[PDB]
Parts: structure tokens; C-alpha cells; sequence
RNA sequence: CCGAUAACGAACGAGACUCUGGCAUGCUAACUAGUUACGCGACCCCCGAGCGGUCGGCGUCCCCCAACUUCUUAGAGGGACAAGUGGCGUUCAGCCACCCGAGAUUGAGCAAUAACAGGUCUGUGAUGCCCUUAGAUGUCCGGGGCUGCACGCGCGCUACACUGACUGGCUCAGCGUGUGCCUACCCUACGCCGGCAGGCGCGGGUAACCCGUUGAACCCCAUUCGUGAUGGGGAUCGGGGAUUGCAAUUAUUCCCCAUGAACGAGGAAUUCCCAGUAAGUGCGGGUCAUAAGCUUGCGUUGAUUAAGUCCCUGCCCUUUGUACACACCGCC
């Protein structure tokens, strides 16, 4: 156990998948490698942990509402 | 006080023959890499040094 | 449980029983045959390399720790 | 050739003053006297120049004369002078071996002029103490009570 | 008048009891009759699918 | 096939309970010819079934402080104690090893904690994992205490430990001490 | 028949103990610092190196030739280092030079027999605290 | 070198010289509003450069 | 069918060549040979009176599989553990007076000579007996 | 964190972060790391292997006289994210199982608001106040002492044995140190003498260049022992010899021959611990003129049991009571 995402990641994710809805999409590599140069973050370990949530939403939003 | 017997016994070993640099104590030196460091005075200067702990 | 006693080497009463009953049965250590016939064992140890050149007995392992001898094959 | 017993055997002998035991190999059980330990018997059966591989018991009469000689006389049959008990002595200077009670009245010799002396180390001998100067202070007790 | 022994097979972990987690309950149905199905308090590590022994029938378990 | 060892085929071994076929790893696709890998056996749960049992005998043999990493010693304790049980009854060793395995598996315990305010010991059950590794540790320390201060093997003292507790013949540490666990059950069931 | 140049270099190592197998065309043969690998320091564990020749037969070993050097480690983590670099070294060269659709049906006993035939163990050590004799026991405490 | 000493040592001996200057200049312009200090070495020279608040003073 | 030192179990090797060594009456050995210890390590002086025979073989093909060692290389080869009695075990290094015989001894059967730098290494003719004999134990070995 | 929700949005701490471990036959390169190929050899051969086998033998930056970074070093990057599948779950946060994968929880370091009259004036030319200050509690020298033993306690090491001890043989590491402002003190190869501790002369090294391919122990292979307080144990003690020091007695240490004490798995109780972990087993560093049973590291061999709970012991939160607020060591 202990795979829970913290609140910073989530907020981040929930920003930019507002904020470019369109040039995300369902691949995990994709969505890092667009995180990569929308948003500037040091990490990559907090990079892929945001894309890793990201797409997570994309999942539930094409078949559902989400909170954001 | 008089020269014979003044400094006559010597000190060319041992614990006292060793001291800190910055205060002058003979206990907890550390003598390695020509440090001769009394212990609490190194960590102490240990960041002016270059000693940094990493983990 | 009190004390073993165990004979350093062979007797009249010992040596025929050895060479008469040792190459009977399926097991034949020198542990085996020290606690049935109540020797040492560092005589087990060349009684049975000698029985081994005797030709009685066939080679199992022949280990340092342990060495295993058994009875020759009935045809 | 792995056989029974000999009829000349000794399931227990005496050598010197005291008994040694049969049925074990003869090095390991001529270091039963009070002087030799096993290192002395494997040197001086090696100069022997007897077996090796058989018991205290197999020890025919003459091996028995010729073992007992090389072990009351060591350096007249070329054992180092640096092998032995009392080497360079207190009283003769003479390098020699101790066995039996031999070594318990050179043992007696030394603890009696140490206390005759008044030196530290027979003082701490009458008392009861250690000699070498190792702590007391925690250890010792089962010696006393 | 003793029992025969037969074996029961595990379909879910009820969970932990005995006050310090050493035991476990755990439904079983026998495979000689699987309509029933009865709790029985295990020791050790069990997991769902597999079969374990059983010395009687009727003993059910309780808590703890 | 594999030949364990260099002999003793695993593909004429059998299991005659269902309870444990699931959790002994003698079969083929657990046939190894070694008693020896560091597989990771032990990192999470219910890995150590599917680890070979010669391989858990080697494991629970070496115990006590003055050999706890000497696996190597092992492997040939347990490669002479085959030769061994070979040479005295003739079948196959690791059918002897299940069925001494299946014998010592005590089928029922108590839990010693089955009342609050004074100890009750409730009767309960064994898992089949429990069965193995209580099994499998009362052969092992029934070995080492049977030739603890006598001229008797190591591998020769685990020879004969298996082969009465695979007989049944009661006379084992294993056999007593699973019977007396058995007693107890029913006296407090 | 005659192909030169037909040799590859594979790596394997176990607990700091690296373990190069060199490959090339040659007559069957195997030597592990410049012994053959029957006459070998554990003899008990003799067997595992010989196991990987013993799983695919010594057909697919006799159109080879095969020498390693070992250098670190322990008895054990040589000899695990060796048979897996075996494995590694053979599985490459066949890769290399003839056609993965033969390397593969080598490749699935190799793994199904046992991973790490093929794939290197990641644990090495856990360094000691200063709080205990070794990396997670604790030194004795008493209160009284 | 011989007449050389070990490169672990030389630095250790460098940060000897860093930790007592900054210590003695600390002393030394307490009042004087010291800041820091930094040091070029080079075969040529060694450079010190004092950083503070009052330089003029 | 060539056989090196190399292809042959060094257990049954060393044995060989010891009994060729004992065979051969030009190894020298000194006459402290049954008095010394092998090691300041050891509790008891070797089993085998024909101890030196066995460690000249050792050292025969230890100078074989790696030259250019010496004394202290010797040493730190046949040391081992010493019990230290209460004190927790340690290595200790072998006898030094030990090892310099062996190699003078060997040096006087002139297959063995100093190198360009310290230590010794083995002679042509050298590794040419010790090939001879890994050949003939390999044969009686294999049959 | 998700969720109900008079709250919404934040910040510290956790996390994140740095270092470290495992993987990249991907890039960058190396005579202070090397690897394949080749030329000489040396030996094995020759029955015939001959594109034969071994070489830590010599050379191919001896610079024109081969390539390359797989192995080593270390930079820049990548790589893992619960990402794929299935199941459970409010179907949310997540949990479990499995394929593929080097890795599906690597270890540490740092670390909140505050409290403990917690420990340190004997770390300091950090320090207030007091004491002493020439018959000195300043300071130096000499000797003794910190070790001293009717006893109790703690941390440990050595063992109680045959899963062993001894004898011999075979035999694989990784941390990391190494010649000094004061400061006169380094790691040491080889050769010779000595049985050993050691001694003598040449060397090398301020170091991926030398020690050193760190030829470590355990373990492995053979012989002996044989259940005997025995060849376990090496306590105690006698004699002798070397190293260091101005000095070895109250034994510095080390070496050899002696004697061989309790101890046959330890009561009530009690400590530490979940994967390269425990445990055995050595080796470095710190201490050092002399030196480790200590400590801190490193490596080797390497498991049993569990994936749970509040029963015990502690700790935290909520509720509750208060005449406490210097806060229960309280008030009275
Ligand atoms: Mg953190
Ligand atoms: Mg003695």
C-alpha cells in the first residue's frame, strides 16, 4: 500500500487538464511528454506523477463528469 | 621554571603531544587527513570546510 | 543415558559378529554400526574401509563428513 | 591390520609416577603427565620414530624405554632449546623439560621465592589474587565464594 | 461415533480474530456437498480457492 | 527427467490430498535439480508454496546460530539423507519426504487466547500453509535434537525422523509432538 | 562455415560480482577462467552450471565456442553470475546472427525454467545505522 | 610530488584556511559589518575578496 | 589430447606432484622439518611428515598460475584464521622461514629462478613437468 | 487523499526535495581501466586435434605500431507512473491479483508549532556571578592513582560441541587508508637471516599508476578424532623470547613450551528483527609511539515466520471533569 497522490499533485493536474483539455488525451507517455512543456516542472519524478493522474481523469471524464 | 626540567619531560607521543587547532584540547581529536580537529570544533566548521552530509 | 564405554578395538567375541552379520543389511555407516556393536568409531572407520577391500560391502559416498556403505546385491 | 587387541596390551600403564590411559592414540594420551601437552608428545614420538595411527596400549615395553628417555632427555636428542618448560632457568641457566611432579615442585620453587622475595607478584600469590594485573573488580567472585 | 474427516474449500476471507489477528474466519463449503457452507475460525495463513482439512461437521465458529 | 540430484525422478510422485497438492511444489514445473535458489521466496505473501519443498527443507535445516547461512552444508545433509533413505527402503525419496510431510501436518490446534480473563485454548483449525511449515520445522528440529550429544549423523538422524514419520510408526518427534497437539484440541474443543 | 567476425561479448553479474561470457564461432567447448566448468571450486553446485547446457542439450552448444572471465563476489554469486551469463551470452549471439524466431523457443525454457537465467537479481545490500550491529538489528537495551 | 602533499589532503587544508580566515575576518570586522568571503587560488596568486555592508569604513 | 595444469582437479594434482617431488631425491628439505609449526596460526604441527613435499607442490603450481610473487605473496596465501582464544578470530599470515626454504629448495632443483623483478617465477623446463605430470593424472583419472 | 460538510481558498510539517541501490551491448571518452584481434614466444602436445589448448608471459601511445567501450570509471540523459488488464470499493479516493518490465514499497539525510529548570561551564581566547591567585584550585617536574576487590547490575566476546575441532589442499570480495605548518609519528613489495614474534638492504608509493589482480574469513575437498568435560573450552598460572617507548612492576602488545578452571543450552524474566533483513563470517576506518573484545562502515554465505491486531506496553486524537493557569512536582 501507500500509492496515494498528495494534494499537490492533484490540484496541478486538475489545473491543466482545464486549462488544455484538448491536447491531452488517453496515453500516459503522451500526456507526459505535453506536461513537459505546458508546465514547468523541476521534478520528473513529480512530472510523471501528475501525468500518471492526468491520465486516471481522462478515463473517468470520457465517461463521466469529475469535480473539475 | 628553571630550563632544565622546565619542558624536560618530553612529548613526542602520546595524547598530549597532539591538540585542536582553534582550542587547544586534548580530547575527541580527529587526526585524519591532517585534520587535527578537536571533535566539536569540526562540526562546527564543518560547512567553511567543505564536509557536507549527503546522507 | 550414563556411559558408552565403547570399545577401542575388536575382540573374539566382536570381530566374527562384524563379519558375519555387517553385510546383511541395507545401511552400513560407520554411526550405524558403532551404536549396534558398541565399538569406537574411529575403528568403525577402518573396519569398514577394510571390509570395503574385502570386497564385502559396495561404496555409496565416501565423503568427508560422512562415508555410506552397503550390503553387495543378492544374485 | 584393523584387528583385534594384542595379548600384550595395557588397557591402563603407569609412566613415571602416574597412570595414562590405553585406549586412546598414544600422542594424545602421553599428554596425560603434568608437563607435556600435545605438541611436546607429537615432537618427541616423531623423534621416536615409532607409529603414529596406534593406541597407548599398542606401546610395547622397549618403545615404552625409549619414549620415557627422550622425554626426561629432550636436548640430548636435538629438540630445540626454545620447545621447552624451563628454559635458561633461575638457578642452573640450564634449558631443560619438567614432567610429573618435577613440574609441580618447580612451580612450588618459584611461588615460595616470590613470597621469600616480598615482590609484588608473590604478594598478590599469597593473597589469593590475580598475578598479571587483569581487573578484579567485577570478575573472580566463584574463586573466593 | 467419530466423524469422518473430509475437506471444506475456501470461498472468501471473512477476516481477522482472537483478539490479536492469529485467527481467521473464513466460509467454507464441503465438496462432498457444496450447498452447505458453514464458518469455521482457521490458524494461519489462508487464502480464497484453496482446501483445507477438516477433523468434524457440526462445530461452527464463533468470535474469537 | 530433471533428475534431482542426479537421480529421483519427480513425475512418478503423487499427492493423496487435495489439501496439500495445491501447496507442495514437487511437480514438474517445480522440478528443480538443485535444492538450491535464491528465488525471492519470501517477499510477499503466499510466494513460498510455489517454492520447491526440498528447496523449504534446506531452508529449515540450517538454524541455531552456528550455522544459519551454511546452505551449502545443507544441501548435502539432505543429499546424503536421500542416499540414505534410498539405500534402506529403495523407493523414491521425495515420495517419502510428501508422505512424511503429509503424516507430521497437524490437522488442528488451539489458539490460547480463547477467553479473556483466564487462558482457554479454543479448538480451531490449521491452514493448509500452517500445515506445511509446522511440518516441515518438526522434522527439521526433530532432527537436530536427535543427535545432539551422540556418534549418530546429522543426515542419518534426519533419515530415520522421516522415515518413522512417514511409517507412522509414532516413534517420531514429529508423530508425538502432532499427536499431542491433536490431544489437546480435543480437550479443549 | 568459415564466417569471421562472428562473436559477441555478454555480461552478467550478482552481488558485485561480475561475471563477461565471451561467444564466438568455434567447435563446442566451454571454460571459465581457463578451466572447463566440471572442474569448478563448488562441486555441490556443480550442477547448476551445467544445467543450462542440460536444458537445451549440448546440440545447441556444439556449433560454439564459449570462454568467461569471473571477477567479484562470493563462491555462489560466481557461479549464479557464470550460468546466467551463459544463458545471456548464448541467447545474444543466436539473436545476433540467426533468426529470434529460433532464439525465442530457447528463450521461453530458459525464463520458464527460472528468470534469472536471463534477468539479473536488483538486490545488492542495505548499508549499516549507526544504531545497531548490522543494517535493521538494534543494539541490546535495558532499563534496569 | 614527495616534497607535495596528497590532493584529499590539500583540500581539507584549503577549507582549513577558508574556516580560520572567515573566523579571523569575522573577529576582526565584527563591527565593520561583515558579511562573507570568498577565494580565487590560482599558481599566480591567491585573491581574497571581503564582502560588506561598509567598505569605506 | 594436450592436457594443461589447468583442465585437472587441483585436489588430486597437488597429490601427484608431492609424490613425484618425493620420488625425485634433488628437493632439498632442511632438518627442522619435524619440530616447526607451518603457520603462527597453528595449533599443531602437520599430520604429514611429508608436509613439505605437499606445500612445495602447492607453491609449484600457485607460481604457475600467477607469477612474479614472492615471500610475503606465499605467506598471505597459506595464512588462515587464528581462534585468538576469548578474542574473536582474525587472519593470520603464514610462517615466512617456511616459505623462503620451499622457494630456495626449488630454486636449487633449478626449475624456478628470480625474475627481472621480486618473486620467483617457474623455468621452461619448469611448467614442462608440471604439464607432464597434469597429463599422466588426467589419464589415470579419466580410466 | 476522497468524501458528507458554513465553509472557500491557502501556508508549515508529511510529501515534494538531495544523496544512494538496481537497468540501459543507447551517447560521451580513457596506458593511472581495460576488452577482442594480431605478432613473437613458453609449455602441452603430437594419436592427428594446429582457425588446437593455457599464459595477470612479452609487445601492437616503445607512438605510427590494431580496432572498441561489452566488462571499469562518471557525466549528460532516459527509465516507473498504480502505466496495462481483472476483481473489489459509494464505484470516488484507493486496495488486491496478474502479464510485460531492471526495478510494481532501495536505503538514508533534512525535518513543523512547542515542551522537557533534559545533558553539557570537563570542547572553545562562549559566558554572568562566586571562589583561588605566590605556601597558587595558575603553571612545570617526579612518583602514585584513574585498574585497586567480601558483593550487586548493564553492554559484550569466547564456549558448552560430530551441523563439530585439528591437519593439509582447493579457493572467490568490497568499503577505505597510506610520508605530517605546529608534529620528531606513513602503507609497504622483493631478497636474506630467525621456528615465531621479528631483524637487515634495496626498492615503490602524496596514489584507478605502489602496496594490490587487496590470493580475507566463512564456506568447499580429503585425513584424524569418537560422546569422553574428550583432540570441546582456553580461564588461571610458571618459564623463556621479540617489538614500541625516556620508562612495560600493578604484568602495553606479540610469540613459544607448559597446567587445563567452570561451562553438558541457562529460572522467574527479558532484548532485537520482515529480504540480501536476521544470523554466522571475516576485512577497513576512528581511537594509535604500542595496540580493539568498543564504535562506525564494507563485503561474503544466507534463511524461518507475517502481510494482522489492540490482548499486553506505550503514544496520539475526540469526548468528559476541574476549585489547576507558577498549570498535578498544582491548588488546598
Ligand atoms: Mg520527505
Ligand atoms: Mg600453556
Amino acid at each position: 500500500m501507500g500509492r496515494v497522490r498528495t494534494k499537490t499533485v492533484k490540484k496541478a493536474a486538475r489545473v491543466i487538464i482545464e486549462k488544455y483539455y484538448t491536447r491531452l488525451g488517453n496515453d500516459f507517455h503522451t500526456n507526459k511528454r505535453v506536461c513537459e512543456e505546458i508546465a514547468i516542472i523541476p521534478s520528473k519524478k513529480l512530472r510523471n506523477k501528475i501525468a500518471g493522474y492526468v491520465t486516471h481523469l481522462m478515463k473517468r471524464i470520457q465517461r463521466g463528469p469529475v469535480r473539475g | 621554571g628553571h630550563q632544565q626540567l622546565y619542558w624536560s619531560h618530553p612529548r613526542k607521543f602520546g595524547q598530549g603531544s597532539r591538540s585542536c587547532r582553534v582550542c587547544s584540547n586534548r580530547h575527541g581529536l580527529i587526526r585524519k587527513y591532517g585534520l587535527n580537529m578537536c571533535r566539536q570544533c569540526f562540526r562546527q566548521y564543518a560547512k567553511d570546510i567543505g564536509f557536507i552530509k549527503l546522507d | 543415558r550414563d556411559k558408552l564405554n565403547n570399545l577401542v578395538l575388536f575382540d573374539k567375541a566382536t570381530y566374527d559378529k562384524l563379519c558375519k552379520e555387517v553385510p546383511n543389511y541395507k545401511l552400513i555407516t560407520p554411526a550405524v554400526v558403532s551404536e549396534r556393536l558398541k565399538i569406537r568409531g574411529s575403528l568403525a572407520r577402518a573396519a569398514l574401509q577394510e571390509l570395503l577391500s574385502k570386497g564385502l560391502i559396495k561404496l555409496v559416498s565416501k565423503h568427508r563428513a560422512q562415508v555410506i556403505y552397503t550390503r553387495n546385491t543378492k544374485g | 591390520m584393523s584387528l583385534v587387541i594384542p595379548e600384550k596390551f595395557q588397557h591402563i600403564l603407569r609412566v613415571l609416577n602416574t597412570n595414562i590411559d590405553g585406549r586412546r592414540k598414544i600422542a594424545f594420551a602421553i599428554t596425560a603427565i603434568k608437563g607435556v601437552g600435545r605438541r611436546y608428545a607429537h615432537v618427541v614420538l616423531r623423534k621416536a620414530d615409532i607409529d603414529l595411527t596406534k593406541r597407548a596400549g599398542e606401546l610395547t615395553e622397549d618403545e615404552v624405554e625409549r619414549v620415557i628417555t627422550i622425554m626426561q632427555n629432550p636436548r640430548q636428542y636435538k629438540i630445540p632449546d626454545w620447545f621447552l618448560n624451563r628454559q635458561k632457568d633461575v638457578k642452573d641457566g640450564k634449558y631443560s623439560q619438567v614432567l610429573a611432579n618435577g613440574l609441580d615442585n618447580k612451580l612450588r620453587e618459584d611461588l615460595e621465592r616470590l613470597k621469600k622475595i616480598r615482590a609484588h607478584r608473590g604478594l598478590r600469590h599469597f593473597w589469593g589474587l590475580r598475578v598479571r594485573g587483569q581487573h578484579t573488580k567485577t570478575t573472580g567472585r566463584r574463586g573466593r565464594t | 461415533r467419530v466423524q469422518p474427516i473430509k475437506l471444506a474449500r475456501v470461498t472468501k476471507v471473512l477476516g481477522r480474530t482472537g483478539s490479536q489477528g492469529q485467527c481467521t474466519q473464513v466460509r467454507v463449503e464441503f465438496m462432498d456437498d457444496t450447498s452447505r457452507s458453514i464458518i469455521r475460525n482457521v490458524k494461519g495463513p489462508v487464502r480464497e480457492g484453496d482446501v483445507l482439512t477438516l477433523l468434524e461437521s457440526e462445530r461452527e465458529a464463533r468470535r474469537l | 527427467d530433471i533428475k534431482l540430484f542426479g537421480k529421483w525422478s519427480t513425475d512418478d510422485v503423487q499427492i493423496n490430498d487435495i489439501s496439500l497438492q495445491d501447496y507442495i511444489a514437487v511437480k514438474e514445473k517445480y522440478a528443480k535439480y538443485l535444492p538450491h535458489s535464491a528465488g525471492r521466496y519470501a517477499a510477499k505473501r503466499f510466494r513460498k508454496a510455489q517454492c520447491p519443498i526440498v528447496e523449504r527443507l534446506t531452508n529449515s535445516m540450517m538454524m541455531h546460530g552456528r550455522n544459519n547461512g551454511k546452505k551449502l552444508m545443507t544441501v548435502r545433509i539432505v543429499k546424503h539423507a536421500f542416499e540414505i533413505i534410498h539405500l534402506l527402503t529403495g523407493e523414491n525419496p521425495l515420495q517419502v519426504l510428501v508422505n512424511a510431510i503429509i503424516n507430521s501436518g497437524p490437522r488442528e490446534d488451539s489458539t490460547r487466547i480463547g477467553r479473556a480473563g483466564t487462558v482457554r485454548r479454543q479448538a480451531v483449525d490449521v491452514s493448509p500453509l500452517r500445515r506445511v511449515n509446522q511440518a516441515i520445522w518438526l522434522l527439521c528440529t526433530g532432527a537436530r535434537e536427535a543427535a545432539f550429544r551422540n556418534i549418530k549423523t546429522i543426515a542419518e538422524c534426519l533419515a530415520d525422523e522421516l522415515i518413522n514419520a512417514a511409517k507412522g510408526s509414532s516413534n517420531s518427534y514429529a508423530i508425538k509432538k502432532k499427536d499431542e497437539l491433536e490431544r489437546v484440541a480435543k480437550s479443549n474443543r | 562455415s568459415k564466417g569471421p567476425l562472428q562473436s559477441v561479448q555478454v555480461f552478467g553479474r550478482k552481488k558485485t560480482a561480475t561475471a563477461v561470457a565471451h561467444c564466438k564461432r568455434g567447435n563446442g567447448l566451454i571454460k571459465v577462467n581457463g578451466r572447463p566448468l566440471e572442474m569448478i571450486e563448488p562441486r555441490t553446485l556443480q550442477y547448476k552450471l551445467l544445467e543450462p547446457v542440460l536444458l537445451l542439450g549440448k546440440e545447441r552448444f556444439a556449433g560454439v565456442d564459449i570462454r568467461v572471465r569471473v571477477k567479484g563476489g562470493g563462491h555462489v554469486a560466481q557461479i549464479y553470475a557464470i550460468r546466467q551469463s551463459i544463458s545471456k551470452a548464448l541467447v545474444a549471439y543466436y539473436q545476433k546472427y540467426v533468426d529470434e524466431a529460433s532464439k525465442k523457443e530457447i528463450k521461453d525454457i530458459l525464463i520458464q525454467y527460472d528468470r534469472t537465467l536471463l534477468v539479473a537479481d536488483p538486490r545488492r545490500c542495505e548499508s549499516k545505522k549507526f544504531g545497531g550491529p548490522g543494517a535493521r538489528a538494534r543494539y541490546q537495551k535495558s532499563y534496569r | 610530488m614527495a616534497v607535495q602533499i596528497s590532493k584529499k589532503r590539500k583540500f581539507v587544508a584549503d577549507g582549513i584556511f577558508k574556516a580560520e580566515l572567515n573566523e579571523f575576518l569575522t573577529r576582526e570586522l565584527a563591527e565593520d559589518g561583515y558579511s562573507g568571503v570568498e577565494v580565487r587560488v590560482t599558481p599566480t596568486r591567491t585573491e581574497i575578496i571581503i564582502l560588506a555592508t561598509r567598505t569605506q569604513n | 589430447p594436450g592436457v594443461t595444469v589447468k583442465d585437472v582437479n587441483q585436489q588430486e594434482f597437488v597429490r601427484a606432484l608431492a609424490a613425484f617431488l618425493k620420488k625425485s631425491g634433488k628437493l632439498k628439505v632442511p632438518e627442522w622439518v619435524d619440530t616447526v609449526k607451518l603457520a603462527k596460526h597453528k595449533e599443531l604441527a602437520p599430520y604429514d611428515e611429508n608436509w613439505f613435499y605437499t606445500r612445495a607442490a602447492s607453491t609449484a603450481r600457485h607460481l604457475y598460475l600467477r607469477g612474479g610473487a614472492g615471500v610475503g605473496s606465499m605467506t598471505k596465501i597459506y595464512g588462515g584464521r587464528q581462534r585468538n582464544g576469548v578474542m574473536p578470530s582474525h587472519f593470520s599470515r603464514g610462517s615466512k622461514s617456511v616459505a623462503r626454504r620451499v622457494l630456495q629448495a626449488l630454486e636449487g632443483l633449478k626449475m624456478v629462478e628470480k625474475d627481472q623483478d621480486g618473486g620467483r617465477k617457474l623455468t621452461p623446463q619448469g611448467q614442462r613437468d608440471l604439464d607432464r605430470i597434469a597429463g599422466q593424472v588426467a589419464a589415470a583419472n579419466k580410466k
